[PDB]
């Protein structure tokens, strides 16, 4: 999957942190716990996306060649590969 | 100023620690069954920082418990912040000479959006629930009481303001003159017989505070007898 | 500018008799330039007598049904029945009145307040139920104590 | 002004004119009940009432303890929002 | 400056009033009444997704040009005591 | 809240897994967007509004079926899961903007995706009156989305705190699903096939 | 005796402070809190002393100003307030014999941020209310019965004064004095009001049933006779009394010894009612749910949110 | 004389009633009920610690209560509007009644600043407005909308202030008309500028603090000394009605 995910996730989970103490009329320092908290929950989201991204590919290649579409050795290697893109 | 910017990222990241902190112990409160941090009580502070901006108080001078000195607020020597009185140096800063009294329930203060700095020189009386907003004050002066000076006015040196008057924006009062009125205006010359009670002034408070600041030590060690 | 009177509220108030679904006689007090929704809103009628404006970036406006007399029909604003405020209004006479319409039949924030409605008497009108949303209804019955004038909020929400 | 000044007032005095202790032609569209038509307190209640019964109202007993003339009785079924 | 409102305010007010002194019909029949009508009629479309566009474009026009109003709907037969 | 989301996945869910019919749904398809905007550019009250922009989103998931391609179907049904979770849940107003922005199909935002790989699939099998019709009800959509956000972007900010405990008690949850600007990342990639 | 008066957990009863545990689940727990608590004050000191100066400035509770002490002094004679024997402590420490309380009548209300500080005496039924500043230091201070000093008002004496003369301010009974008035070393007779924001200065007398108007000044050494009504800086002449003033000046003092009543009731409650009061109003807003399991079984008391009775 | 136990307030009569001179610390709460009147206020409010709001008060939006103010709604209603800011130790009433027969609330529009040490009582304050220091609104009357009152300022009772102007002494007169940049952006800009530095102040405030720690240390002295009295707050209410309702009835009869 996606190589700079995680990083995204924590970014991610610090406008999460903001948002709630934005709702809840606090300024967005406050409660940093919060923040840490979000950005664990969001590193681990996006890396189980990424994942999923190279399981998607996967399963579409195995389907492809079992039902008989033979794809050239030069092309599965964009599908069967945990690439880290 | 990266001074401040120094400043600044250590004040945010000890109250971090801080806010951190305080939620744990809140858990652990929780944890044993004891609520007592739920309670309602006054949160007043005497002296209250702006974040790094502290209140420079001399260890002759006083505040008491119901006044309040916050941000950048400088006490000189013998120098008095009476019951209810509020001074506020969150926005600009207030200078505040020795031998002056800021009495009861007073508002001295520079929190508009164009207000210079607050300057009271030395031995000024302001008197009870008057009105302070971005003024500057020379040596020897009496505030009277509910009154009101402007900002970027001048009360020079020796000169009486009258109670209940209204001194405009920009307004310099010459010295050794009394002014009156709420579209305040020179009365008369100050008297011989007027300018001794005013010399006597703020020694006066001077010693008040001194004793009050003693009662005030006798209470803080009554409560403290209680949780000690 | 001379020695001419200071202004007092006095000069700007407009007295309303305003008869309830009861047919008890009410005074109500006024300014000019307020509406006589506000009015009968803070003189302290209860909240079933009102119903949101039903046009479009307006519901926050409170409204009744009100009779006024012939002679103060001219008093009245003028909507356009074409324009979208005119849609506005009768979507509020087809949905709210209904069958409790007369020829005197007005909403009262179409009505500002002036020198020329002091001594006017109008009266209440009925209305059928109706539903905004779960937190603002009325089931069509006037069987509450509750004033419009307590509640902190209109909410359109 | 919620209905009009005229035909109120000729069924006013169409209500008035079928009482046995009124004369027919002695009813003017502004009198008083008390001098001019020699009425008491309860043939004045009888009079509000038959007026009640024509224009489909409720009229309270402060209301009309307040009625004392034909032009009062017109003057309140025009003032009152709910008339018929 | 602003505009002026245009016509009398009687005038304007009693067109506003016009046809809705009437109470409102419940919507369980409308509802029914669509449900009745596409389920018991709706097949016969079936075979019409396969005639040719031009008659599926003038058929969906004549459709949308025929077509009246649900909102602000009156027929002067709800204020007459005969036919 | 709960009608909006799990009976429409449930019965999708049964529809992609044992259903087949030899007809088609292209009139519903076209009386549910063309009903669905209509109905909600002329209905002040917000729930009516609601109520014919979901029959909008219902007809656009319908084109989704037609054309087949589910996967375009489940990727719009979830990012509408997630704003309907935000819609009713909401205490700041504020947020209601986000949805409207996210509802109207405006890029940078999920819905956009869920709306864009409905058409891209449209378009692929050649479906060009119903995806026509699909575009001008979705030109039609931003007028009273934009509507949404005249009431309640531009407006004075007032939310209310609360007093017998219990406060404002689902900010989590929808402070999380806020962050549907953040899904669009893994959006553009071959993900929900 | 409410239905479970013999059977409801010792939490529910008590919700400021829990019993002592007694079991190994509940001891466990109470040492894990212990645990964190330490942590946590350890970690706010940390963080206080990597802030900078402005972390030494810590939260401490204040002290009770609404009776407060100030020095017996041998020259002020003390007739309002008290003479009271010094604590031992500050006998010890800072040579104090005596110092002087004030004489607060069990009737009357003062606020809890009130500052009546000394030789100040309190009539009966009377009141000083939030933020009002009584500071009998210097000379004595008099407030008589069903008297209310409002909101912000300051009021002060003098000792020296510029023709050298010690006045008190002595206040009669039935007086209102406004928001945010200056009564300073002057008499107020019985029945009298004091407009607010008004200021009063020294050695002036306000004689029975006299208003002094909104925003007045009242220079020094004058009399306001009975029946007038006083205004503008300075105070001259304006009006006498209307017949209803006078009777809306009882009403005034009526209304405010109605006021200071409810004010007391909500303030003298303590720590732990205020905590079993927000747990009921937490139960009460969970009972106004008419979909609620409970209400189809239990009916429960409105004021306390206990099971009552049985409804079936 | 009346009572200080009141048998009919919403969560029950006082169990037990502490003398002020009893009182070892300062408990003073900055917001809370009288009987039924509870105040209301929004997320992002400012309310000063030492300042006072109590009874049927209503706050909107942006608004701030700063050091000392109090807003005390005892006898009437008090609104105030969105962003409007109360100065340090002005004071907010309202009477029962007033002469001119309007309601009796006092009633602040949006974006209206208040400086120090002013009064209002039973007054309509209308949007964009500043009041100057050491200024009275009396009972009934009336500031319209983008107008100014000078400091030191008497406005007496049923009396009204004309929209657009500036006005000031006692009594108030005319001074001179607000210029349309003055209506236009000065008055938004005085309460935006009030606004941020309530805004400074929330967001320092570490709430609740670390003051009840010191309460603690000593409740926790008592309960091992084993003074430290348990009491069931909710049976003894309960048992103080029924205690009320019996000597009730044992009168009439
Ligand atoms: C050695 C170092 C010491 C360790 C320091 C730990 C930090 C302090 C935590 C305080 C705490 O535990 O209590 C706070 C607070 C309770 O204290 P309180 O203020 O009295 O309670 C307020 C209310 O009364 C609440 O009342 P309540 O008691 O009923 O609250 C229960 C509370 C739970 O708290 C507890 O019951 C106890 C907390 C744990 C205690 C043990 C931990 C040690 O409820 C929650 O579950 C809060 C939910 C908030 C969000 C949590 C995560 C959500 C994930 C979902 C995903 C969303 C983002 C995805 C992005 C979107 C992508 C599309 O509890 C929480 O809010 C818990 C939140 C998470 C805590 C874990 C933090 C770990 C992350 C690292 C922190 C980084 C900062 C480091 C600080 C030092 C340098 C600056
Ligand atoms: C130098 C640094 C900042 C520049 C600056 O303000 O100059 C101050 C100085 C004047 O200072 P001043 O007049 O006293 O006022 C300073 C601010 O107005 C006072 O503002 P303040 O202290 O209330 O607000 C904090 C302050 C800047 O203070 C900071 O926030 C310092 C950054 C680190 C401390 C924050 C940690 C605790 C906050 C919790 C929030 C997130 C939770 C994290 C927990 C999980 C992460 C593991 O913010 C700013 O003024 C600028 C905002 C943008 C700067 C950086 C923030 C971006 C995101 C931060 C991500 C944090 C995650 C890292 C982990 O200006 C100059 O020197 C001129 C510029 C040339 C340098
Ligand atoms: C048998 C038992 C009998 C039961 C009968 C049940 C009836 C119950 C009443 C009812 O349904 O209530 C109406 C009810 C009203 O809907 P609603 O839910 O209350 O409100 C939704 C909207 O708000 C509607 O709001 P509204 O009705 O208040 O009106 C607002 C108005 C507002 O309108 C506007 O403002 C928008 C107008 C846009 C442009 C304006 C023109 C400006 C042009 C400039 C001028 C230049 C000149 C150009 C000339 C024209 C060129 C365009 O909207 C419209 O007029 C447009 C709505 C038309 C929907 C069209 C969708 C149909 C399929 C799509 C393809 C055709 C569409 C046309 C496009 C194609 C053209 C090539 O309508 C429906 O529910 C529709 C179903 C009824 C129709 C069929 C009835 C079924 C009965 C079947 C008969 C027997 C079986 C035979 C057929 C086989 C099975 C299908
Ligand atoms: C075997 C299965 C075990 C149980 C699994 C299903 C039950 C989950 C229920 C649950 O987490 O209860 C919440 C409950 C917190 O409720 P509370 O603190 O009593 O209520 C405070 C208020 O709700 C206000 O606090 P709040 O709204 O900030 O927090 C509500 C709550 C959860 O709030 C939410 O519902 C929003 C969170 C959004 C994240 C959704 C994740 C789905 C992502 C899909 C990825 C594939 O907060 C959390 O995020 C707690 C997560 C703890 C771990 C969950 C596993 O969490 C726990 O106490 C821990 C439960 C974990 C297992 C024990
Ligand atoms: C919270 C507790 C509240 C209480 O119970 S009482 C405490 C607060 N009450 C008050 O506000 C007391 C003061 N109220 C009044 O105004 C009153 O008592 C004040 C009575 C003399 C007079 O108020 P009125 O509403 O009776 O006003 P008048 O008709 O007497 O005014 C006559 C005159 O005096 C002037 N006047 C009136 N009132 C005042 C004032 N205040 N200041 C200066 N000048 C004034 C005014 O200019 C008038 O002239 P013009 O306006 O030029 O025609
Ligand atoms: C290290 C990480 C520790 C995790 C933090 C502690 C758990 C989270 C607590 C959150 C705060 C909520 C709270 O109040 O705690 C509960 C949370 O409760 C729990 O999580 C406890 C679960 C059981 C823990 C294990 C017990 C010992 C097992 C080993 C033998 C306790 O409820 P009380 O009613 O206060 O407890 C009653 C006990 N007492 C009378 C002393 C007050
Ligand atoms: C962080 C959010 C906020 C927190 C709140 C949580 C809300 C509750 C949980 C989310 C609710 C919405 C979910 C809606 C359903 C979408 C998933 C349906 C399944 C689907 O799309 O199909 C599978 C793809 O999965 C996939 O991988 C689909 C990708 C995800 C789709 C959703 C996109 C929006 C996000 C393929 O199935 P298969 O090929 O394995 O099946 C063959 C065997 N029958
Ligand atoms: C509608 C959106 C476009 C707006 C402008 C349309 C103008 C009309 C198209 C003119 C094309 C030129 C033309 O006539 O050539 C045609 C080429 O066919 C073609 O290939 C026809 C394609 C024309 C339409 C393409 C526009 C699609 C834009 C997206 C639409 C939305 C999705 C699809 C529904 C057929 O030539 P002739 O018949 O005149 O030759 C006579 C000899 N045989
Ligand atoms: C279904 C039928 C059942 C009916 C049963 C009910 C019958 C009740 C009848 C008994 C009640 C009475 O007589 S009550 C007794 C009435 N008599 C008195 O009170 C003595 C004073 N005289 C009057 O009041 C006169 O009415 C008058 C002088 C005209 C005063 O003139 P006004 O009027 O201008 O005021």
């Amino acid at each position: 999957g996606w190589a700079y995910s995680g990083e995204w996730g924590m970014l991610a989970g610090f406008c999460f942190g903001t948002l709630k103490n934005v709702q809840e009329g606090k300024a967005w320092f406050r409660r940093p716990y919060i923040h840490g908290a979000g950005m664990i929950a969001g590193y681990y989201l996006f890396k189980a996306a990424a994942d999923w991204e190279d399981e998607a590919l996967k399963r579409i290649i195995t389907r492809y060649e079992r039902k008989g579409y033979a794809i050239p050795e030069d092309r599965k290697e964009l599908f069967a590969a945990n690439q880290y893109k | 100023n990266p001074i401040n910017g120094l400043k600044t990222i250590l004040h945010r990241v000890g109250f971090a620690m801080r806010e951190s902190g305080q939620a744990l112990e809140r858990v652990g409160c929780r944890l044993q069954g004891v609520y007592s941090f739920e309670e309602k009580l006054n949160r007043h502070a005497t002296v209250l920082p702006m974040r790094h901006n502290v209140p420079s108080l001399d260890k002759t001078s006083w505040v008491a418990p119901s006044g309040m000195v916050s941000g950048s607020v400088t006490l000189g020597e013998n120098s008095s912040v009476w019951y209810g009185a509020i001074v506020r140096g969150d926005f600009q800063p207030v200078v505040v000479g020795s031998n002056s009294n800021i009495q009861d329930a007073a508002y001295v203060g520079a929190t508009s959006e164009f207000s210079g700095p607050v300057t009271i020189g030395d031995n000024v009386s302001v008197g009870h629930g008057a009105v302070l907003k971005g003024c500057t004050v020379g040596d020897n002066v009496l505030i009277g009481m509910n009154s009101i000076i402007s900002e970027h006015a001048e009360i020079q040196s020796g000169a009486v303001i009258a109670a209940g008057s209204y001194v405009e924006e920009g307004t310099t009062v010459p010295s050794g003159e009394v002014w009156a009125g709420s579209p305040a205006k020179k009365l008369r010359d100050v008297r011989a017989g007027e300018a001794e009670y005013l010399k006597s002034l703020p020694g006066r408070y001077t010693e008040l505070a001194g004793e009050h600041k003693g009662i005030m030590k006798v209470l803080k060690m009554k409560q403290a007898e209680y949780f000690a | 500018h001379g020695p001419a009177q200071t202004p007092t509220v006095f000069d700007k108030l407009v007295e309303v008799t305003v008869v309830d679904m009861n047919g008890i006689r009410h005074r109500v007090r006024g300014l000019q330039g307020q509406s006589l929704a506000q009015a009968l809103v803070e003189y302290g009628f209860p909240d079933t007598y009102f119903f949101p404006n039903m046009g479009f970036y307006t519901q926050h406006i409170v409204d009744a049904h009100v009779f006024v007399p012939k002679e103060f029909w001219g008093k009245v604003q003028n909507v356009d029945p074409e324009s979208d405020d005119g849609l506005a209004v009768k979507r509020m006479f087809r949905d709210i009145v209904q069958d409790y319409q007369r020829d005197t039949s007005f909403f009262a924030s179409y009505i500002t307040l002036g020198a020329e409605h002091n001594g006017m008497t109008v009266g209440i009108g009925p209305i059928k139920p109706w539903i905004l949303h779960s937190e603002w209804a009325f089931a069509g019955v006037h069987d509450s104590r509750n004033k419009q004038f307590d509640k902190p909020t209109v909410e359109i929400w | 002004g919620f209905l009009d000044k005229d035909s109120v007032t000729e069924r006013v005095l169409h209500v008035t004119k079928h009482f046995e202790k009124i004369d027919a032609s002695k009813v003017s569209p502004a009198a008083s009940f008390e001098k001019d038509l020699g009425l008491d307190s309860l043939d004045v209640v009888e009079l509000v009432m038959a007026l009640e019964e024509e224009f489909g109202l409720e009229i309270p007993d402060a209301e009309a303890d307040k009625i004392a003339s034909v032009g009062d009785a017109i003057n309140y079924i025009c003032s009152n929002p709910m008339a018929k | 400056y602003k505009p002026e409102v245009p016509g009398n305010t009687v005038d304007n007010w009693t067109e506003l009033r016009a046809s809705w002194n009437k109470e409102r019909a419940s919507s369980l029949g409308t509802n029914y009444y669509l449900n009745v009508a596409v389920m018991g009629f709706a097949y016969w479309l079936n075979e019409a997704y396969y005639f040719p566009p031009r008659t599926l474009y003038v058929g969906a026009l004549v459709f949308f040009a025929l077509y009246v109003r649900k909102a602000y709907f009156s027929t002067p037969y709800a204020f007459k005591h005969e036919y | 809240l709960y009608l909006s989301t799990a009976p429409k996945l449930s019965l999708f869910t049964f529809w992609a897994s044992s259903w087949h019919h030899d007809f088609s749904v292209g009139v519903f398809i076209l009386f549910s967007m063309f009903i669905g905007s209509i109905g909600a550019y002329g209905q002040p009250a917000l729930r009516s509004l609601f109520a014919y922009s979901t029959i909008n989103e219902i007809g656009l998931l319908l084109l989704a079926v037609e054309t087949a391609g589910f996967h375009t179907l489940y990727q719009h049904l979830g990012i509408y899961i997630i704003t309907q979770l935000l819609l009713w849940n909401l205490t700041d107003k504020r947020l209601f903007a986000l949805c409207a922005v996210s509802l109207a199909g405006l890029p940078p935002f999920a819905g956009f995706f869920g709306k864009a790989w409905i058409f891209w699939h449209a378009m692929s099998v050649q479906a060009f009156s119903l995806l026509a019709a699909a575009l001008f009800c979705t030109l039609l959509s931003l007028v009273y989305y934009l509507r949404v956000i005249r009431l309640f972007w531009t407006a004075p900010v007032h939310t209310a705190a609360s007093f017998t405990g219990a406060p404002n008690q689902t900010t989590l949850t929808s402070a999380c699903a806020v962050a549907l600007a953040f899904a669009p990342v893994m959006l553009v990639k071959p993900f929900v096939i | 005796m409410s239905l479970f008066k013999s059977s409801l957990p010792a939490g529910f009863l008590f919700p400021y402070r829990h019993p002592k545990a007694k079991g190994l689940v509940e001891g466990t727990l109470y040492g894990l809190g212990s645990l964190f608590r330490g942590v946590g004050a350890a970690l706010d000191e940390l963080g206080s002393m990597v802030q900078g100066p402005q972390g030494s400035v810590k939260d401490h509770v204040q002290p009770n100003l609404a009776f407060a002490p100030v020095h017996r002094k041998p020259d002020v004679p003390v007739n309002a307030g008290q003479v009271v024997p010094a604590p031992p402590a500050a006998a010890r420490t800072l040579k104090i014999k005596e110092v002087v309380v004030p004489n607060k009548h069990s009737t009357a209300f003062v606020a809890a941020n009130a500052n009546v500080l000394g030789n100040v005496k309190l009539g009966a039924g009377s009141s000083v209310w939030y933020g009002a500043v009584l500071r009998g230091d210097v000379n004595g201070i008099e407030v008589g019965a069903n008297s209310n000093i409002q909101d912000n008002a300051i009021v002060h004496v003098s000792k020296y004064s510029m023709d050298g003369t010690a006045r008190p301010t002595v206040i009669g009974n039935n007086v209102t004095i406004g928001h945010a008035a200056t009564v300073h070393a002057c008499t107020i007779e019985d029945n009298c009001l004091v407009g607010m924001g008004a200021t009063v200065l020294d050695g002036a007398t306000v004689k029975s049933g006299s208003i002094v108007a909104a925003g007045a000044v009242v220079p020094p050494n004058t009399t306001i006779p009975s029946g007038q009504v006083w205004a503008g800086s300075p105070a001259k002449f304006l009006r006498h009394l209307e017949p209803e003033e006078a009777s809306f000046i009882g009403k005034s003092a009526s209304c405010y010894a109605e006021l200071s009543a409810i004010h007391k009731f909500e303030q003298s409650k303590t720590f732990e009612e205020q905590y079993t009061e927000s747990c009921i109003i937490k139960d009460r807003a969970a009972l106004a749910d008419p979909s609620n399991s409970v209400h189809q079984m239990w009916e429960y008391d409105s004021q306390t949110a206990l099971v009552a009775r049985a409804k079936r | 004389g009346v009572s200080s136990q009141f048998f009919d307030a919403p969560n029950g009569p006082s169990v037990k009633q502490v003398l002020i001179e009893d009182e070892w610390y300062n408990r003073q709460r900055s917001i809370f009920p009288l009987l039924d009147k509870e105040p209301y206020y929004p997320v992002d409010v400012f309310v000063a610690p030492n300042a006072v709001v109590c009874g049927d008060v209503d706050i909107y939006g942006g608004a701030s209560v700063f050091f000392g103010a109090v807003l005390r709604g005892d006898l009437n209603k008090i609104r105030l509007g969105n962003r409007s800011a109360i100065l340090d130790r002005a004071v907010v009433h309202a009477a029962r009644a007033v002469p001119t027969g309007l309601n009796a609330a006092t009633l602040i529009g949006e974006k209206v600043t208040v400086e120090p040490y002013a009064v209002l009582r039973s007054c309509r304050v209308e949007p964009k407005v500043i009041i100057g220091a050491r200024s009275v609104v009396c009972e009934g009357a009336v500031v319209e909308s983008e107008s100014i009152l000078a400091p030191n300022s008497v406005v007496p009772p049923a009396r009204r202030i004309p929209s657009g102007e500036l006005w000031g002494g006692s009594p108030a007169k005319f001074i001179r008309k607000l210029t349309d940049h003055e209506r236009d952006r000065v008055l938004d800009d005085v309460s935006t500028h009030y606004h941020n530095l309530a805004t400074m102040f929330r967001r320092e405030a570490l709430e609740p603090g670390t003051a009840w720690r010191d309460v603690e240390a000593w409740r926790q002295k008592l309960v091992d000394q084993g003074e430290y009295e348990w009491i069931n707050f909710r049976e003894q209410k309960y048992l103080m009605r029924l205690q009320h309702e019996a000597e009730a009835l044992e009168k009439l009869t």
